[PDB]
RNA sequence: GAUAACUGAAUCGAAAGACAUUAUCACG
RNA sequence: GAUAACUGAAUCGAAAGACAUUAUCACG
């Protein structure tokens, strides 16, 4: 999964 | 439940670029869909299978009307305060959206990718009217993409409550809790944890990254969904 | 924008029966379809219909499992006597109510095209079997349920003056529209006059309360009725 | 449909 | 092998009431197969059944038009063997056709229609069922007897079921076709004899017709004109 | 109706070998489909399928097994002089052949239609693959073979003028009854040649057992890649 | 497919 | 004969244009 | 619970061997 720098 | 958090000038954009990424996955079903419901009209034992999918292309294409007249700056009361709208009770409707789409498109994709591939393989006895493979794939993809935004949006925040959860993220949870819970090297997707934000700032950075991972995934969805067009078309749409 | 309606003591026990409400229909629909989805073990002809039931009837039991386990009281701040920079505004604590009632209404809307038209026919052209169809009594419950149903949540959300795109219902809209290019008849397009206190919506909601049940139980009846023939017929 | 006292 | 036995101004006409039997019990399915492949039609699931019961109907009429085309005076001092043996041999095809479509029509097909539809209405009556083995049955004793006593038999012309009755008695120790055959010594006492096996099969002929025509009303009534 | 034609010592042996034509024919089907009842005892939703199949072979194994246990000599009067005018003619000796050609020839058609045909569409609905379908070589082999035994039996019965409507085979009428209603030639319309003595049916057949040989042995072939596909892609372990 | 001296 | 009708805008057609005055199916 | 039993000799297994004391199916 894709996941943002720190979510 | 949430955060400390106000309203300030760039939230209503914020939201109406979140909006936006539900009308671009809306609609490129419902496009998709209006060409597939076309093939459909000429099979005649798929006539009720191609009813079902009309119901379900109206119900998309309610939301995606509906989203494309929502304006954003119309719910929002931002001050100069404190009058000023806190950040959750703007986000909390947006969220809602996104949650009743994502169960909508579950129950969509269930039928559409498993199925109804299985019914038009045992009436027809050809895979000229099913979809490819890199569709299926493109399609859990894309889902599963905006179970995890949405996720994030509602965990993030400290909004969530039993009315938003979603099935699928609930069912990696309490299956993980009764299989393992291998919750540090955790493979899965969903069963990652979610931090709090501590500002819009971080709010506003987080989804911006998100729009591009997102707008990402609707772009492969989209490529996908024209190759399977264009193979309907050429295995049993044109003439011979 | 709403109400100035602020939270009593007895706002969260008015939110567990409107709740109660939701759940009851849920779990009359999943009753029903377990025991047709038995039934269907045994047509080899139905097997897809028979998944895409499966997944339907899971939606539900997550719905309601989702309600029985919701704890309102944990989602409302009343304050002391009426301390307002604590107490929650009442639109505050109906729109996830609201909003989740939307959420199933549109879902049984899917639902109920399939299972009463579609479905229906999908038999009939497999099967030629009437014993396997639903009774036409209780589509009409089916669909006289619904109808309240989007009828109540109407009147939650307009009432209170929380309405917004986002919470508009299909079937409403296709009222609306449908009649701007034909005051009126239509169930769904009759004015709803706002609440000015909470009293009123109290007062308001025992009453749609006691139409809801009552319909339920026409709903719970007609259901017995379709189980009791599928099992005279198939054992 | 039926519409409670008031509605 | 066989008679001695010559052919006499009679025979002609015998053989012409032997074929007229078959083409009797050819026709009688055929009618109701018609029916039913019509009612078939609008059932979505039985499709490629449907289609295999009209490869069969179609194997039937086939024999049925071959019969009643054939004349019978044409073929025919011969000696009786001679005429008698295509005669059984289109009784012997004939019965190990119906052996075929007996066992699709009244066990598979039941099972399969019952299978995907749970529909009784679509399905055989029970005495519909016993009618077809009986009638069966009794054509298989009468092409035996017709074989056996001239003693015109041979491998070629066994049935697989009498074969069987043979079989499975050789391997245990009174069945309807385990019984002796005796030879017949001349024409008048084939001609009698047939003449007894005609009243029979007659009367099983017209059992068979009014069970499917219990089946056919049947169906209309469920299923409409 | 014939020839005028008498049986001569070789006679006998020209049966036996028409015989082991049908045999073979007969031998390899059983064999092909005793592998697939047996694939499909594991396939729950062919059950049916499974034991209309099992009354086909069983028929098939029948025929088998009479024309095997057949003595033709036992059903041939030579005489011993060429002559001996109560010497059996060829035509009352080939007759029971033709006979159980035909009859044969009729269930293969039948059984051909089921297994090529309606129960291939019919696996494919059930199953959603093509694990256990025929390939498309075998079901040409199989039509290709029919039709040669059915050209087969239509010559040794018009060669020696032995026809009837009870020998006519459905599929050689319905050539015939189309081309009358329509009226690069088609097969069984061709116009077959009376034979004048033994010998010429001798080598006649001979050159038949040539063709029909070489059709056996395609078809058995292409039944050998079919049990090597269900063992592929059904039958084995994964 | 078929030998000489079958057909004309 | 039978089947097929989004609260669509696709589908088919190189185009013109077609789309129940239509299309498809069939032991017709 | 349900389903599956040629008048077979195939099928499965590298093998030993398995084949109703069996195999298969089933809403997280
Ligand atoms: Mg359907
Ligand atoms: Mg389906
Ligand atoms: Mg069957
Ligand atoms: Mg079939
Ligand atoms: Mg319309
Ligand atoms: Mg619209």
């Amino acid at each position: 999964i894709s996941v943002p720098p720190g979510v | 439940l949430g955060s400390d958090i106000k309203v300030t000038p760039g939230t209503s954009e914020l939201v109406e670029q979140i909006l936006a990424l539900l009308s671009r996955y809306l609609s490129s079903y419902i496009h998709v869909l209006n060409k597939f419901i076309s093939h459909l009209r000429r099979v005649a034992t798929l006539r009720f299978e191609r009813t079902t999918l009309i119901k379900f292309v109206k119900k998309l294409r309610f939301y995606n009307d509906s989203v494309l007249s929502y304006n954003a700056s119309e719910f929002i009361n931002e001050g100069k305060d404190p009058e000023a709208d806190s950040f959750d009770k703007v986000i909390l409707p947006i969220a809602s959206m996104f949650v009743k789409s994502v169960e909508t498109f579950d129950l969509l994709n269930y039928y559409l990718t498993q199925s109804l591939q299985k019914e038009i393989l045992s009436k027809t006895l050809n895979e000229d009217l099913t979809l490819t493979a890199e569709s299926i794939l493109a399609i859990d993809d894309t889902y599963n993409h905006f179970v995890k935004f949405s996720q994030w949006m509602i965990e993030s925040l400290r909004i969530g409550s039993n009315l938003l959860d979603l099935e699928v993220v609930q069912f990696a949870i309490k299956s993980a809790d009764e299989d393992g819970t291998n919750i540090g090297e955790t493979d899965n997707i969903f069963l990652q944890e979610i931090l709090p934000v501590n500002s819009e700032e971080e709010f506003q950075t987080l989804s911006a990254a998100w729009h591009s991972i997102l707008d990402g995934k609707l772009s492969a969805l989209d490529e996908e969904f024209d190759v399977v067009a264009t193979k309907w078309h050429d295995k049993f749409g044109k003439l011979k």
